[PDB]
RNA sequence: GUGGGAGAGGGUGGUGGAAUUCCCGGAGUAGCGGUGAAAUGCGCAGAUACCGGGAGGAACGCCGAUGGCGAAGGCAGCCACCUGGUCCACCCGUGACGCUGAGGCGCGAAAGCGUGGGGAGCAAACCGGAUUAGAUACCCGGGUAGUCCACGCCCUAAACG
RNA sequence: GCCCGGAUAGCUCAGUCGGUAGAGCAGGGGAUUGAAAAUCCCCGUGUCCUUGGUUCGAUUCCGAGUCCGGGCACCA
RNA sequence: GUGGUUCGUGGAGCCAUGGGGGAAUCUGGGCGGACCACCGCCUAAGGCUAAGUACUCCGGGUGACCGAUAGCGCACCAGUA
RNA sequence: CGAGCUAGCCCUGGCCAGGGUGAAGCUGGGGUGAGACCCAGUGGAGGCCCGAACCGGUGGGGGAUGCAAACCCCUCGGAUG
RNA sequence: CGAAUGCCGGCAUGAGUAACGAUAAAGAGGGUGAGAAUCCCUCUCGCCGUAAGCCCAAGGGUUCCUACGCAAUGGUCGUCAGCGUAGGGUUAGGCGGGACCUAAGGUGAAGCCGAAAGGCGUAGCCGAAGGGCAGCCGGUUAAUAUUCCGGCCCUUCCCGCAGGUGCGAUGGGGGGACGCUCUAGGCUAGGGGGACCGGAGCCAUGGACGAGCCCGGCCAGAAGCGCAGGGUGGGAGGUAGGCAAAUCCGCCUCCCAACAAGCUCUGCGUGGUGGGGAAGCCCGUACGGGUGACAACCCCCCGAAGCCAGGGAGCCAAGAAAAGCCUCUAAGCACAACCUGCGGGAACCCGUACCGCAAACCGACACAGGUGGGCGGGUGCAAGAGCACUCAGGCGCGCGGGAGAACCCUCGCCAAGGAACUCUGCAAGUUGGCCCCGUAACUUCGGGAGAAGGGGUGCUCCCUGGGGUGAUGAGCCCCGGGGAGCCGCAGUGAACAGGCUCUGGCGACUGUUUACCAAAAACACAGCUCUCUGCGAACUCGUAAGAGGAGGUAUAGGGAGCGACGCUUGCCCGGUGCCGGAAGGUCAAGGGGAGGGGUGCAAGCCCCGAACCGAAGCCCCGGUGAACGGCGGCCGUAACUAUAACGGUCCUAAGGUAGCGAAAUUCCUUGUCGGGUAAGUUCCGACCUGCACGAAAAGCGUAACGACCGGAGCGCUGUCUCGGCGAGGGACCCGGUGAAAUUGAACUGGCCGUGAAGAUGCGGCCUACCCGUGGCAGGACGAAAAGACCCCGUGGAGCUUUACUGCAGC
RNA sequence: UCGAUGUCGGCUCGUCGCAUCCUGGGGCUGAAGAAGGUCCCAAGGGUUGGGCUGUUCGCCCAUUAAAGCGGCACGCGAGCU
């Protein structure tokens, strides 16, 4: 369910915009924004390192919570569930019984009203956050930590989703939206079910601007630059690559694979 | 045309001031050569009041 | 109307085992594939063949029929739910309410097309090996789209009795 | 105009350490067929582009010349 | 592995030391240009030590030094306008 | 030593006369088994249109020891992004 | 010292020359004074008026006011001045900032890093055109005024009274508190009108003594009262949350209440009282005073973009923080404290003049440039901040007088023709607004479209329908509709305001760029593909600490190419890249030491050192094309010829598919044919022999878009035949002021010759009295820049890579 | 001539040569006439307007008495483009 345009503009002809109806509040739970620094790219030196960032609306950050054990046993009830301008997926506002409001990531299905809690209790439902190892095999899961306490990291972003695969000791088999097979520790928390707002990838920015507002400043081809300044600068008329495809810094950049050799994590990954 | 003078009481300070210089070591020297030499004013002259 | 049937009729959601392929483990040695015969291919960097563990997809052996259902196209593992047509019995109810049907509207195999997803087997195109005078074919080794799902198109047929 | 390469059987081409040059196809004579083809058996002609030289001897080595093909003919 | 020394890897010792290994108290240890013997010379891994040396912002004395385009950028209210 | 010019980003403020066009959504009517859709009204969207401010700098003329080390006149581009 | 485009200084030439800085514009009378176009004053004239007026901010820093001055500064003049000399001038509890808050950022206890210097860094602190916070109207000065004075009104601190109540933090919680677009109600600012109130006066020139003309008819105001609107449920129980504790907030369950009310809060009207108060006329002011007066002080209409304001609706890109403030409890204290009234007292530092779209700021200048916020009247024109005029206000641009040439510039008209001009309709025309009618291919269905093309447009009288405000009524507004007629060459009568079409290329589009010769077909762009990246991600900056990535997590992030969209995107993996290969070769330090060597009388001590064990890399084996990339030759053959579907053969990793094709690519070339034209190197359609297209350095198309680039036509025209006239600003003459590059020195002619090969300068001849003014540009190989092309230099820089050697990084 | 001698074409303004394109005069003719041919004298004047291309050139359109060729730094950018 997305949003398209009568073609009364060139550039609405394709625009495309996320259908808001699952949204249920609209101004955010003011105990629980602060202000987002914006970087534009820039590191503490006030040196780009991120390039063609910048611009784009402001945004006021939604304190999530990503460690959801720190509540085991208290239920929530599902509040609202709205718009978080710091992410692709949808916040799911929630009412903890003892009067803790906290923000969890919305999982698909999800709706205004159902209980929610964590802890190796917890019903296998969607919202219900567990360590891994108490989670029926081949469920699918979001939200996970990569190890222990340390904080959900792994498929988070709108639609994505691990499946838990098998078990090996303290480590279950976990499946990443990336195909990739890690594994991941059993004290690991997840909160089950995918993440929805699954129509997020298909939304057609429509125009040059619609990026803007993003905070995406263009973005431009080593082709089209001198040689001082890129490896594929210059030439007459516009030039083959001339070399093998390489990166402002010089590397190449059509299969040159740059994840560590030696990286411990190695160990407990078994895919691409 | 826009010139490249657009003088500014504030800029003019915080970036040539005493405090300025002394803060860098490269400032202190800037003070330490312009007093070795005998320069009526160290700084630029500004104007806070 | 009332009571009943039979049924791979349709839609949905689940779910089972055989087999193929891939992966890991173990044990094992020089071939395995393939064909008319071959070659290409695969294999001591440990293949085929055998055991165990897993992953994934697609199709449902026996039952199975010259059988059944559907208007047609078509429909076949099993389970539930939702749902269409039909048949019989009984002779209760309406009372000619019937037949057909130009246009309209809906369904409509396969291939194809769009947006996503999926991808084990198979396989247009394509690549090799062969055969031939040539072989842009038939046979062989590989192989993409497609084949599968969802939504939306296309509307064809020896859509045949 | 400038430099590189090539020129061998009818056609397309290997090839040589200086001495007797081959491959496929075409062609020829046989066979098979009713007849052609495909198949099969047997058969090369070559003055190795022209010219001059090196040699005992040159298709083979050398210098030129035709001819063909390829690159170049830039600042102007 | 380097630096220092005349020593640019050279036969490359001596002094120093980032890394590794790692002792002994005089019958101990370092040195005399790889190394060995011999014969000598020294006493590592704690510290201090005037003077003789360098310099001229400052004061003075001199000049086969300048003399206002010279001499300091400045003889004058110049590191100023 | 410089980002008091210029380039980008960050924080916090401000600005854009007046006209046009009339998207979706609504609401009614039609339609149908239900729908799709259709028509009207309302509505007031847009790197939408005309045009000042403002931002520009197309073409032409002028200037060329200039008014001006990039200006002027006519003309033209954007003008809710 | 004679040369170094030498250095410093002086003074010449050009020269009384160019210039005197917007073509808004001047004239006179009077006055002052040694002296007046330039200063004062009056009268007339012109110019600005979304300013060329007025108010803040920044900048500047005495420029402000006055008196006395004119050497210089002033593009002339100067009696004047933004100049000289002196003297005066800037008043705040409420305006701005500070004894308040936080933002990015800065700084920075703790703590981390770094040879040194220093780099980072939670808290804290700093930091404002953001939050917060108490003054409005008049009057007065030569010059300040929300500051002084008047009237009216507030804030905070201290100390009292009285009355309240568990008081009490830097801790908890609420609030503060937030986008963009559109926007209702009710007001206010501001305006227009009046037959009404007030007012000096007026009756001209034919008429008018009129409900005549002219002028004005308000401003501030506490409490309370109204009219608008903002904000907010009330109670009770439970409680594990809000890093202690809460009685507060949060959550739960009860109840009453609920489109309100009530409580608050703000705006607006009113309101004690206070102020203002025209034109005109007379005052002597450079300008202010007197009077007008006991001024009046009312009604109606328009109406904000401002106010009520945290209002409402829609939308997606999802819209600061901290304090002040309210609540809550902790220690501590409750003979404290706080809250509420009302009283007295206390209330500091800094700024304040003047300029401020400009002669005071940035541009070396009294520079036609640049400079942020607010106000910016009236009438008309459909509207408006537009356009014309004009109010308040301000100005005529700090050289003038004449003249009436060329020529230049800006501008107006032109007979006939109408693009013949030319690289090109360059330029200039035409067209222009609003109303109505009407509008094609093609299309992505929105568009194309203001397509095209037409008709209308003023004024007068009669009829007449709606709105708003009043009251349903009058008046005042607004949107109209019908019919008669009038005058001109002309009714958007001035001013502002598209020329149109057809057909190609390129780019889809709006955007973006070479500040200052390129605005584009270039860049970007939604979108598509490839690839890396499992999170202490990859990548980027940094020696490091750290940081960006990202308070993100594969629907995400980096990198690369392609560039809406449609239909597509072929074959080649031999070489180069990348990916995969737990075997094999090779391979450095290390290990290991067969076996030698040097020395010692030996025990030793010290060197070499063969196997063999040794990684990455390379080799090797495979993969890989939206990875770098590549994508053939010759000969023959058909029953007229021609041509070759077909065959033969050499070579390759493989031999260019669809589409397209003399093209932004085609050399021959103006290819050939067809179309347009009387004529077409261009353009359009074709053909294919593609010198040397061809598929994501994408291929072929594509509606719409374009200050791109091309061809054509229609309209119109001084572009042209081919010029004429005219206006103004210069040029020219006179008065004032007065430069510049350049310059060996000059007494500086023509020809034919000669010369270092292009002579004022030599030869010969010929011409020629001395000196200027306006003009023109043939020559002084005229000026200007130590040629920018070219070469040279064992000169330099940017850039490339399988050049060398290295270093970071891996 | 590199301490600078601006370079094609167009425009404008010409001027000179004559080996003459026209006009004028002539000899010869395979000159009946008329029209030509060829060569001689002659430089006084004349020598068009368009399409195409930056073009010079050239080719074409329509004319004409004719539609001359060369030089002057391929005349002329302190004259323009
Ligand atoms: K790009
Ligand atoms: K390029
Ligand atoms: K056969
Ligand atoms: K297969
Ligand atoms: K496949
Ligand atoms: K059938
Ligand atoms: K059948
Ligand atoms: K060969
Ligand atoms: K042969
Ligand atoms: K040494
Ligand atoms: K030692
Ligand atoms: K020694
Ligand atoms: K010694
Ligand atoms: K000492
Ligand atoms: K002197
Ligand atoms: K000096
Ligand atoms: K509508
Ligand atoms: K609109
Ligand atoms: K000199
Ligand atoms: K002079
Ligand atoms: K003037
Ligand atoms: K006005
Ligand atoms: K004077
Ligand atoms: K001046
Ligand atoms: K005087
Ligand atoms: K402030
Ligand atoms: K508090
Ligand atoms: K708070
Ligand atoms: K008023
Ligand atoms: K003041
Ligand atoms: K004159
Ligand atoms: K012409
Ligand atoms: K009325
Ligand atoms: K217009
Ligand atoms: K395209
Ligand atoms: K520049
Ligand atoms: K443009
Ligand atoms: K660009
Ligand atoms: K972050
Ligand atoms: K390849
Ligand atoms: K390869
Ligand atoms: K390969
Ligand atoms: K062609
Ligand atoms: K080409
Ligand atoms: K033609
Ligand atoms: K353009
Ligand atoms: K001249
Ligand atoms: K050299
Ligand atoms: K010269
Ligand atoms: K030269
Ligand atoms: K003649
Ligand atoms: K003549
Ligand atoms: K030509
Ligand atoms: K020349
Ligand atoms: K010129
Ligand atoms: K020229
Ligand atoms: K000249
Ligand atoms: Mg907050
Ligand atoms: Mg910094
Ligand atoms: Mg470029
Ligand atoms: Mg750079
Ligand atoms: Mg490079
Ligand atoms: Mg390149
Ligand atoms: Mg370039
Ligand atoms: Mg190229
Ligand atoms: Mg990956
Ligand atoms: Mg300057
Ligand atoms: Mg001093
Ligand atoms: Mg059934
Ligand atoms: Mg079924
Ligand atoms: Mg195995
Ligand atoms: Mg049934
Ligand atoms: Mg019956
Ligand atoms: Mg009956
Ligand atoms: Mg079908
Ligand atoms: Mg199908
Ligand atoms: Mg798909
Ligand atoms: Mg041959
Ligand atoms: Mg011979
Ligand atoms: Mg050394
Ligand atoms: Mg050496
Ligand atoms: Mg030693
Ligand atoms: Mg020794
Ligand atoms: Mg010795
Ligand atoms: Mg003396
Ligand atoms: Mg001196
Ligand atoms: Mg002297
Ligand atoms: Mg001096
Ligand atoms: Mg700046
Ligand atoms: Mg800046
Ligand atoms: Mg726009
Ligand atoms: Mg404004
Ligand atoms: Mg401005
Ligand atoms: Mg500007
Ligand atoms: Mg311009
Ligand atoms: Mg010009
Ligand atoms: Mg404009
Ligand atoms: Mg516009
Ligand atoms: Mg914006
Ligand atoms: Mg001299
Ligand atoms: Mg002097
Ligand atoms: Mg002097
Ligand atoms: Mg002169
Ligand atoms: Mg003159
Ligand atoms: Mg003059
Ligand atoms: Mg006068
Ligand atoms: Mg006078
Ligand atoms: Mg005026
Ligand atoms: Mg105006
Ligand atoms: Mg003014
Ligand atoms: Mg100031
Ligand atoms: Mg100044
Ligand atoms: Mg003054
Ligand atoms: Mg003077
Ligand atoms: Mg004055
Ligand atoms: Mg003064
Ligand atoms: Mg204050
Ligand atoms: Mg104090
Ligand atoms: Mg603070
Ligand atoms: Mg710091
Ligand atoms: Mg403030
Ligand atoms: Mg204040
Ligand atoms: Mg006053
Ligand atoms: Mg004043
Ligand atoms: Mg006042
Ligand atoms: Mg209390
Ligand atoms: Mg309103
Ligand atoms: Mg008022
Ligand atoms: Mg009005
Ligand atoms: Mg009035
Ligand atoms: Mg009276
Ligand atoms: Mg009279
Ligand atoms: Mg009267
Ligand atoms: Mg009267
Ligand atoms: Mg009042
Ligand atoms: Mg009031
Ligand atoms: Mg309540
Ligand atoms: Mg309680
Ligand atoms: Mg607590
Ligand atoms: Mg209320
Ligand atoms: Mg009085
Ligand atoms: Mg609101
Ligand atoms: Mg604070
Ligand atoms: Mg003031
Ligand atoms: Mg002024
Ligand atoms: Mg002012
Ligand atoms: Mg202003
Ligand atoms: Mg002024
Ligand atoms: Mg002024
Ligand atoms: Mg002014
Ligand atoms: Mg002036
Ligand atoms: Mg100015
Ligand atoms: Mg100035
Ligand atoms: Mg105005
Ligand atoms: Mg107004
Ligand atoms: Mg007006
Ligand atoms: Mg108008
Ligand atoms: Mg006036
Ligand atoms: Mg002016
Ligand atoms: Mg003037
Ligand atoms: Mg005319
Ligand atoms: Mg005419
Ligand atoms: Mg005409
Ligand atoms: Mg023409
Ligand atoms: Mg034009
Ligand atoms: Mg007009
Ligand atoms: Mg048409
Ligand atoms: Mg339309
Ligand atoms: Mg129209
Ligand atoms: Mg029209
Ligand atoms: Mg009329
Ligand atoms: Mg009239
Ligand atoms: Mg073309
Ligand atoms: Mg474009
Ligand atoms: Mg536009
Ligand atoms: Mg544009
Ligand atoms: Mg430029
Ligand atoms: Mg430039
Ligand atoms: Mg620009
Ligand atoms: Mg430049
Ligand atoms: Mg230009
Ligand atoms: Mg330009
Ligand atoms: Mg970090
Ligand atoms: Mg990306
Ligand atoms: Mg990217
Ligand atoms: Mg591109
Ligand atoms: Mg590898
Ligand atoms: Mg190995
Ligand atoms: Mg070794
Ligand atoms: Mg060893
Ligand atoms: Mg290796
Ligand atoms: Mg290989
Ligand atoms: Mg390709
Ligand atoms: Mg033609
Ligand atoms: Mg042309
Ligand atoms: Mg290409
Ligand atoms: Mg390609
Ligand atoms: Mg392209
Ligand atoms: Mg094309
Ligand atoms: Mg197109
Ligand atoms: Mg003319
Ligand atoms: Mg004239
Ligand atoms: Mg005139
Ligand atoms: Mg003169
Ligand atoms: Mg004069
Ligand atoms: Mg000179
Ligand atoms: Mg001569
Ligand atoms: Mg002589
Ligand atoms: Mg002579
Ligand atoms: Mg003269
Ligand atoms: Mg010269
Ligand atoms: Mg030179
Ligand atoms: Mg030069
Ligand atoms: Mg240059
Ligand atoms: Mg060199
Ligand atoms: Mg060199
Ligand atoms: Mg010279
Ligand atoms: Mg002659
Ligand atoms: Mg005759
Ligand atoms: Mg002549
Ligand atoms: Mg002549
Ligand atoms: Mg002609
Ligand atoms: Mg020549
Ligand atoms: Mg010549
Ligand atoms: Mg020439
Ligand atoms: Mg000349």
């Amino acid at each position: 369910a997305v949003k398209k345009f009568k073609p009364y503009t060139p550039s609405r002809r394709f625009m495309t915009v996320a259908d808001f109806s699952e949204i249920t509040k609209t101004e955010p739970e003011k105990s629980l924004v602060k202000p987002l620094k914006k970087t534009g790219g820039r590191n503490n030196q006030g040196r780009i390192t991120v390039r063609f960032r910048g611009g784009g609306h402001k945004r006021l950050y939604r304190i999530i919570d990503f460690k959801r054990w720190d509540k085991v046993g208290i239920p929530a009830k599902v509040a609202a569930i709205e718009y978080d301008p710091n992410r692709s997926a949808r916040i799911a506002l929630l009412h903890y019984v003892d009067g803790e409001k906290r923000y969890i990531i919305a999982p698909d299905g999800l709706q205004v009203g159902q209980q929610v809690v964590a802890g190796p209790d917890a019903p296998i439902q969607v919202g219900n956050a567990l360590p891994l190892r108490f989670i029926p095999v081949g469920t699918v899961v979001h939200a996970v930590e990569l190890e222990p306490k340390k904080g959900a990291k792994l498929a988070r972003a709108a639609g994505t989703s691990a499946q838990i695969q098998g078990r090996e000791g303290d480590y279950v088999i976990l499946r990443l939206p990336s195909g990739e097979l890690r594994k991941v520790h059993g004290e690991c928390y997840a909160t089950v079910g995918a993440v929805g707002n699954a129509d997020h990838k298909n939304i057609v920015l429509g125009k040059a601007g619609r990026s803007r507002w993003l905070g995406r400043r263009p973005h431009v081809r080593g082709a089209a630059m001198n040689p001082v300044d890129h490896p594929h600068g210059g030439g007459e008329g516009r030039a083959p690559r001339g070399r093998p495809p390489a990166s402002p810094w010089g590397w190449q950049t059509k299969g040159l694979k740059t994840r560590k050799r030696r990286k411990p994590s190695s160990r407990f990954i078994i895919a691409r | 045309m826009k010139r490249t003078w657009q003088p500014n009481r504030r800029k003019r300070a915080k970036t040539h001031g005493f405090r300025a210089r002394m803060r860098t070591p490269g400032g202190r020297k800037v003070l330490k050569r312009r007093r070795q030499k005998g320069r009526w004013r160290l700084t630029p002259a500004v104007r806070k009041r």
